[PDB]
Order: C-alpha cells, then sequence, then structure tokens
C-alpha cells in the first residue's frame, strides 16, 4: 500500500523554514539557563531540519528535553515530524536506538504513523529490527489500533521464521507480545495466539518463576496460566469455528517436558505450581481427546492466513487515514494558537 | 516554657527515695520533663503493699474527663492502670502478657510431670 | 530595648539558599542496591524493605516505559493489595517528573485513589512514592480486576456510675447503657496520609 | 549505558573565517643586527614549537601553567594568573602573570622556551584596550582576584578575538608609575574617580601630541613578517 505509506501533505505542510543554526544556538543558550522553553522551539527545528547531522543535534536536543524542566507534554505532532524526518532521511539505526531506549528518548508514535514506519520496514525486508520493534510495542502496550493485524502479521511470521530453540528473555516477550494483539477477539487466530501465548507465559514461569513474568514487563500475577490455557480451550470446546496449527504440539512437547524430572511468593496453603504439573497434565491430556472428539485439520499455515486478514486490512485502513486527517486537522486548528501566544509575549515586550 | 507544638499528656511522676518509688498520675505537656512540672496534680499510686497487703491508688473521674474533653494523650502504664481498673478498656498486651505466664506455667507444670 | 539585624538576616538567607539549592528528589531518593544505603544520608534501610529495595523498582522507573507516564493507567499499591484481598489503585490525575533524574525515575505524581472498593470524589497527594513497592497492572484484565460489591456496652464502673447517676436523678431506666459503634470508622493502619503534611529534608 | 556525546556546530560565513595571527616575539626590534641571528634563533624556537604548543593568547588573557621545579611537592608548580604584558625577543621572550591570593599580589615572570615549563594553557582568551596591564598593582585586589580551579572556558576554534571594553577603579592616589599622564595612551583606568579635573588639566600639559605624527621612528614590518611567515610554513612542511 504505497498510498497508505506516503503522504505529500506531511512534508508540504506548515513548513518554517528558520536557521538550523540560530535555533540550536537559542536552545542551547536556554537549556543552559536551565529555563522551560515550549515545544515550539523543537517542533520547528524539526519542521526545518533538512541534513544528519541536523538530526543528530535535534536527536541530542531532545535528549536535553528529556532532561529538561517539562517532559509531559510529549506532543504526538512533533513526535512524528522527528519520526518522518529520520525516516525519509533513513536512519534505522537511530530510529531503532531512540525507539529502544525510549526512556532515554520518548517518542511515542501513534497507529498510524507506526503503521507508516512498520511499512517502511517491510518495504526495505528486515526482521530483526521489525522484531525488536514489536516487543517495544508490546511494552507500549498501545494494540486497540488498526496495527492490531501488522503486529498480528509480524508475530505470526516470526515466531515460526525464528528457529531459536532457547532464549528466555526473547522467549518471554514472544510469549508475552502474542496476547495483546489477539485481544480483540476476532477469531480462531486471535484466541489461539492468546492460547499459545498463555502456553509461553506458563513456561517462563515453570522454568524461571513469576519474577521476570511481571516485574519488567506489564502482566497478571496468577500463576496459573497452564489454567488459564486450559479454561480457554475448555469454554472453546463448548462454543463458531476454530481453525487450528500445530503449535498444539509445541504446547505438548512444553508440558511433557516440564513434567520430566530464597523468598517464597507462593501462597501456603495453595499448592506449588511444581506440584501442580501432574494434574495440569492429566486435564491437559483430557481437553486434548475432548477436542479431537469435537476444526481438528491442523494444516492452514498461520502466517497464511493472514493474508486473509489483507483485505479487511484493506479496508480498515480506509479508517486509519481518515482518523489520521482528523488528527492533521485537530493539530493544524490548535497549534495556530500557540503561535499568537509567541506573539502575546513579542507584543508585550 | 513555651514550648511549640507539642500537646498535653497524662503521665506518671516519680517520688520518694531510692527503693520507695511513688507514682502519680498528673496531666503535664509531652515535652515536660520527668519530674518536671505540670498543670493540675491528679491522683497518686504505691507500687508497694500496705500493712493489709493491698496497695493504693485513687482517681479524680470527673477533672480527668474534663482533661479528656479537653484533649490530652496517655501514656503506656498510666492507660494500663486504667484498664486495669475498669473506668477504662482493658489493655490488649495485658492479655498477651497474662495468656503467655499462663502458657509458661502450664509449661512448667508438664516439665515438673515429666521429671517427677 | 535593643534591636538585632543580623538574625534576621541569617533566617532570610539560610531560608532563600535552601529552598535554591535543596538536594533533588532523585538525588536523595537514589539507592544503591549492594549496600542498601541513600546516599547524602548515610542511612541504613528497614529490614523488611531490604527484599524490596533489591528486587522492585520505582513508581517512576514504572511509568516511564508508556506515553505520558500513563494517565489512568492501573498502579496498585502493592503493599494494600497484599495485606488485603481486596483490589485498591490510584486514580492517578497529574504527574511531573524532575528534570535532574537521568531516567527520570523519580518526581510527584497523584489523583483520585480507593481503599477496597471505597472511592472517594477527592485528588489527594499520594503517600511514599518513593518506594520500592510499586506495581504496573496491564489494560488487560482490567475490568475483572476492579470489579467489586451495632453498639458497645460502657465499662462496668463507667456504667454503674450512670447508673447511681440516673438513680439520683429518680428514674428508673431499666435500659442498659450503650454508644454507637457504626459511627466510629475505625480505619486501618493503611489508609494513606497527605504528603505535604511531612516534611522534607 | 553509554554516555551522551554534546557537539555544537557553529556555521556562518562572515564570523567563521579568521585568516592570520603572528607571535609578538618572532618579529625582530628596530635594532640593527644580521637576519641569520634572527633566522637560526628562530628556527630554533620553531622545532621547539613542534614539540610545545603555546595555545596563542593576548594580555588581559588567563594562563594556567604547569612546570617541573627542582625541589617542589611532587617536583611540579601549577600557576594562574592573567597575563600583564608579554616582554623581550628571541628565545629570551617571557610573560608575566599575576594573580592575589589569601590577600598576596603574587606575579611571576616565566620564559616561554626553557624546558622547566611543562605545559601552557588558556583558561580564557581575551584582549584589553590596554596594550599592559601593569597598573593592576595599584588596582583593587578584586579586580586580580582570580580562580585558581577555573576550569577553561570552552572558546570557539575560529573565531575573533573577544574584547571586554570595561573600565577598572584604583587604589588611591599613592601609585608608583604615575599613570596619569598621556605618555602611556591607558584607557582602562577611570580618570573621573582616580582624580580630578585640575589634575586632568595639569597632567595634559606633558602632552606631546607630535609623537605619534612623526613618522621617521615608526617601523615598517609586512614584508619581513611575510618572510618569517614563509620561513615558519617552510619549516613545518620539512
Ligand atoms: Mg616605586
Amino acid at each position: 500500500s504505497s498510498a497508505y505509506v506516503d503522504s505529500h501533505k506531511w512534508e508540504a505542510r506548515e513548513k518554517e523554514h528558520y536557521c538550523l543554526a540560530d535555533l540550536a544556538s537559542l536552545m542551547d543558550k536556554t537549556f543552559e539557563r536551565k529555563l522551560p522553553v515550549s515545544s515550539l522551539t523543537i517542533s520547528r527545528l524539526i519542521d526545518n531540519i533538512s541534513s544528519r547531522e541536523e538530526i543528530d543535534h535535534a536527536e541530542y536536543y531532545l535528549y536535553k528535553f528529556r532532561h529538561s524542566p517539562n517532559c509531559w507534554y510529549l506532543r504526538n505532532w512533533t513526535i512524528h515530524t522527528w519520526i518522518r524526518q529520520c525516516l525519509k532521511y533513513d536512519a534505522q539505526d537511530k530510529a531503532l536506538y531512540t525507539l529502544v531506549n525510549k526512556v532515554q528518548y520518548g517518542i511515542f508514535p501513534d497507529n498510524f504513523t507506526f503503521n507508516l514506519l512498520m511499512d517502511s520496514f517491510i518495504k526495505k525486508e528486515n526482521y530483526k529490527d521489525a522484531l525488536s520493534v514489536v516487543f517495544e510495542v508490546m511494552m507500549q502496550e498501545a494494540f486497540e489500533v488498526p496495527s492490531t493485524q501488522l503486529l498480528s502479521l509480524y508475530v505470526l511470521f516470526h515466531c515460526l521464521a525464528k528457529k531459536t530453540d532457547f532464549s528466555w528473555e526473547e522467549e518471554r516477550n514472544f510469549g508475552a507480545s502474542l496476547l495483546l494483539p489477539g485481544l480483540k477477539q476476532k477469531n480462531s487466530v486471535g484466541f489461539s495466539s492468546q492460547l499459545y501465548g498463555y502456553a509461553l507465559l506458563g513456561k517462563v514461569e515453570l522454568q524461571q518463576g513469576l519474577r521476570a513474568v511481571y516485574h519488567n514487563m506489564p502482566l497478571i500475577w496468577k500463576p496459573g496460566y497452564l489454567d488459564r490455557a486450559l479454561q480457554v480451550m475448555e469454554k472453546v470446546a463448548a462454543s463458531p469455528e476454530d481453525i487450528k496449527l500445530c503449535r498444539e504440539a509445541l504446547d505438548v512437547l512444553g508440558a511433557v517436558l516440564k513434567a520430566l524430572t530464597k523468598l517464597v511468593e507462593q501462597l501456603d496453603i495453595e499448592e506449588t505450581e511444581q506440584s501442580k504439573l501432574p494434574q495440569y497434565l492429566e486435564r491437559f491430556k483430557a481437553l486434548h481427546s475432548k477436542l479431537q472428539a469435537l476444526k481438528i485439520e491442523s494444516e492452514g499455515l498461520l502466517s497464511l492466513t493472514t493474508q486473509l486478514v489483507k483485505e479487511k486490512l484493506s479496508t480498515c485502513e480506509a479508517e486509519d487515514i481518515a482518523t489520521y486527517e482528523q488528527n492533521l486537522q485537530q493539530w493544524h486548528l490548535d497549534l495556530v494558537q500557540l503561535i499568537q501566544r509567541e506573539q502575546q509575549q513579542r507584543e508585550q515586550a | 516554657k513555651a514550648y511549640r507544638g507539642g500537646h498535653l499528656t497524662i503521665r506518671l511522676a516519680l517520688g520518694g527515695c531510692t527503693n520507695r518509688p511513688f507514682y502519680r498520675i498528673v496531666a503535664a505537656h509531652n515535652k515536660c520533663p520527668r519530674d518536671g512540672r505540670f498543670v493540675e496534680q491528679l491522683g497518686s499510686y504505691d507500687p508497694l503493699p500496705n500493712s493489709h497487703g493491698e496497695k493504693l491508688v485513687a482517681l479524680n473521674l470527673d477533672r480527668i474527663r474534663h482533661w479528656i474533653g479537653c484533649g490530652a494523650h496517655l501514656s503506656k502504664p498510666m492507660e494500663k492502670l486504667l484498664g486495669l481498673a475498669g473506668f477504662f478498656p482493658l489493655h490488649p498486651m495485658m492479655i498477651t502478657n497474662a495468656e503467655r505466664l499462663r502458657r509458661k506455667r502450664a509449661r512448667e507444670v508438664l516439665l515438673a510431670s515429666q521429671k517427677t | 530595648v535593643r534591636p538585632r539585624l543580623i538574625a534576621e538576616l541569617a533566617r532570610r538567607v539560610r531560608a532563600l539558599r535552601e529552598q535554591l539549592n535543596r538536594p533533588r528528589d532523585s538525588q536523595l531518593y537514589a539507592v544503591d542496591y549492594e549496600t542498601l544505603t541513600r546516599p547524602f544520608s548515610g542511612r541504613r534501610l528497614p529490614v523488611r524493605a531490604w527484599a524490596d529495595v533489591r528486587r522492585e523498582s520505582r513508581l517512576l522507573q514504572l511509568l516511564g516505559r508508556l506515553p505520558l507516564f500513563g494517565l489512568g493507567r492501573l498502579v496498585t499499591r502493592k503493599s494494600w493489595l497484599w495485606q488485603h484481598d481486596e483490589p485498591c489503585y490510584w486514580r492517578l490525575t497529574r504527574v511531573r517528573p524532575d528534570y535532574t533524574a537521568q531516567n527520570l525515575d523519580h518526581g510527584k505524581a497523584w489523583g483520585i485513589l480507593t481503599f477496597k472498593g471505597k472511592t472517594e470524589s477527592e485528588a489527594r497527594e499520594i503517600e511514599h512514592v518513593m518506594y520500592h513497592d510499586w506495581r504496573l497492572v496491564p489494560k488487560h484484565e482490567e475490568e475483572a480486576f476492579t470489579a467489586f460489591t451495632a453498639s458497645v456496652p460502657y465499662p462496668p464502673l463507667l456504667r454503674a456510675m450512670i447508673i447511681a447517676e440516673r438513680q439520683k436523678n429518680g428514674d428508673t431506666s431499666t435500659e442498659e447503657p450503650m454508644l454507637n459503634v457504626q459511627r466510629i470508622r475505625m480505619e486501618p493502619w493503611d489508609y494513606p496520609a497527605k504528603q505535604e503534611d511531612k516534611g522534607r529534608a | 549505558q553509554p554516555p551522551p556525546k554534546p557537539v555544537i556546530v557553529d556555521k556562518h560565513r562572515p564570523v567563521e573565517p579568521e585568516r592570520r595571527f603572528l607571535s609578538p616575539e618572532f618579529i625582530p626590534r628596530r635594532g640593527r643586527t644580521d637576519p641569520l641571528k634572527f633566522q637560526i634563533e628562530r628556527k630554533d624556537m620553531l622545532e621547539r614549537r613542534k614539540v610545545l604548543h603555546i595555545p596563542e593568547f593576548y594580555v588581559g588573557s588567563i594562563l594556567r601553567v604547569t612546570t617541573a621545579d627542582p625541589y617542589a611537592s611532587g617536583k611540579i608548580s601549577q600557576f594562574l594568573g592573567i597575563c600583564i604584558q608579554r616582554s623581550g625577543r628571541g628565545l629570551g621572550a617571557t610573560f608575566i602573570l599575576r594573580n592575589v591570593i589569601e590577600g598576596q599580589g603574587v606575579e611571576i615572570c616565566f620564559e616561554l622556551y626553557n624546558p622547566r615549563v611543562q605545559e601552557i594553557q588558556v583558561v580564557k582568551l581575551e584582549k584589553r584596550l590596554d596594550d599592559s596591564l601593569l597598573y593592576l598593582r595599584d588596582a583593587l585586589p578584586e579586580y586580580s582576584t582570580f580562580d585558581v580551579n577555573m576550569k577553561p572556558v570552552v572558546q570557539e576554534p575560529n573565531q575573533k578575538v573577544p574584547v571586554n571594553e570595561l573600565k577598572v577603579k584604583m587604589k588611591p592616589k599613592p601609585w608608583s608609575k604615575r599613570w596619569e599622564r598621556p605618555n602611556f595612551n591607558i584607557k582602562g583606568i577611570r580618570f573621573d574617580l582616580c582624580l580630578t579635573e585640575q589634575q586632568m588639566k595639569e597632567a595634559q600639559k606633558w602632552n606631546q601630541p607630535w609623537l605619534e605624527f612623526d613618522m621617521m621612528r615608526e617601523y615598517d614590518t609586512s614584508k619581513i613578517e611575510a618572510a618569517i611567515w614563509k620561513e615558519i610554513e617552510a619549516s613545518k612542511r620539512s
């Protein structure tokens, strides 16, 4: 969707054309006297950038703004000025570095801007960058958007193309990321991906405890992830259509390999997951048999089923475009108020 | 002595020579010394038994109620004595101490029965 | 009477200097995890919080990983939810991090709160922000998490005194005297306090 | 995590390019002598310059210097001071430094070619309208009172010389040099407060205007300094 990717409006709409060196000196002396500064200066700077060294200067000035007396304002239109200024001049190393150390820079793109970024990633045909970026979106917890289908495509493709058997950080990242795209409750793909994510989270718990499940990952503390997977399977068997894939075999493998032979966060009366493994496996076999007694093709490759989504993806992209023009109109409406605001100070002087 | 902040407190003042303590419940500020000045002398207490075997203590009910209505905090020994008296609720730490003493005495009797 | 001016001068100058160059909140909240001693103070931490300071992170460090520090996003009082099975949270309204912090991991933020599902139409300062006892709840499992549904005799001496009083008055009043206890809202320890009431070095 | 790297860029076509600057001791004195003397002493100091840098400076600049003392704490001596003047030519060229410390005004005369000195450093580069600042003795101590721990004020790589056009208050009349006369032609001081209009009228008698109008005394240099420049660049290339 080259039309969905490109947009001449942003590049040909409301350019400032001020002196980059003058703006740099102004911002430098203002941050040396460490008084607060409006986002208007950074916005005009970014709109005026036309060079790689200038984007680097802007990166350092954005770091300074993060460490400036004001940090919360976090104007999305300025964030997207920066994002375009970086991605059109092709600094993916810089984009990825900022996006991974968001705490150092604090960039937070919305649905359409992020979908543009990830579509550029598709066009350049890279996987590791997109994978790290979707992990950072898992950190964001922003999935109730038209980019949900793009996130789903990405994860469904990369979890299959990974071919990496042992990695605890990466595996926890995958297990926690496979949930949020599926909360839209759309189809077999959705709730079975939620099932597989529950399975991965329970595996991560049983192999390295519940601490990392929540410490540096926003998750729920209920240890029964296998229990929740069993609940999901039983309610699905009770209830539509369930197009299935052989990742249930991966679930079987994990369960069997865990059944194979300090601070105490677990509650005393409630049993331990180590002691629950046996009945977990018994009920898992039971639900397996019930599902096969009840859909059970396990042939349709899930990454291929994301091509079915491309059509209604091509329908919801229109809604996304419309919301983006609404955002642009709101920005152009409320931003001019801030230009007269500086005129207020200048006329007062 | 104008004490900043602070608050009035009915507490025990000590009298009598060594090995003869005589406590006096009396209202005063939180910052006053032990034997420091006071406002009104409220009551007395002798931790020693008399010729009858009992020991002595006096309470000024109406005045103490007036002081509490005016607002003054209580020290743990004096409110413990009040709770033991009955004008005041009984003390939970007193209940725990009693129960611990009874447990220890039961254990001692058990050990004596074992030895015998 | 002889006046004195250098005393006023010293008072004013000390007040101005301290309110100008007081130590930063992040500076005095920083903790070294291997020794468990705050800089600028040289004080040790309590044994009950040693492990939590070693393991768990701070509120602003948790809020730095999402946009706008998560307005309306669920952070729950780990202590409240370990002390009681009922859900307790914070309707965080306003946030302000400290610019001097490197990771922007310190600041001040508050809004409305709730204790065992008893929400108040009241947005007040939080209590104990700097602790390493903060737990972030996602946006999923949100509604399920947030879902939520006489008298005592007087003392014996006091009741005897009132009996004697009303007998001297003359009325029988065979009813046993009582007081209201449903009115007395005995509040648990963990009910929060007013940050501004407590000072700062 | 890696530390941030601050970088500053200043792009101004008129202001950035400054072309040339010569040292005051390469040039010879009006006296007559064979230029062989000058050229050999020049190549000597230049093949020493290949080692030692002498970050160029001016009168009124703040210099920090480290030198190898024979018998001292660590056998080194570190001194910060204001440049009062640069005197002499050839290798015997020196510069004066001064600083008020603990109420005492100390001053040294550093020779800038002796191996005993280890490093020169410019904490600040500036210029006073007066070429000679010897009146800082009689000036107030607060003007000369400088910090020893002041780290270098970052200066641009290529800029014009910052000139602080200021004036200075002075100690009362009992001075040593009689700075009031027009022979020195100095303006940093404040006559209006240092003396009376009567003293101005009384000192204007020593005005000898014809000194600057005369032209057989002045010393032309253009071709000379050009030849010295070419010798410098030839020695640098070789
Ligand atoms: Mg003399």
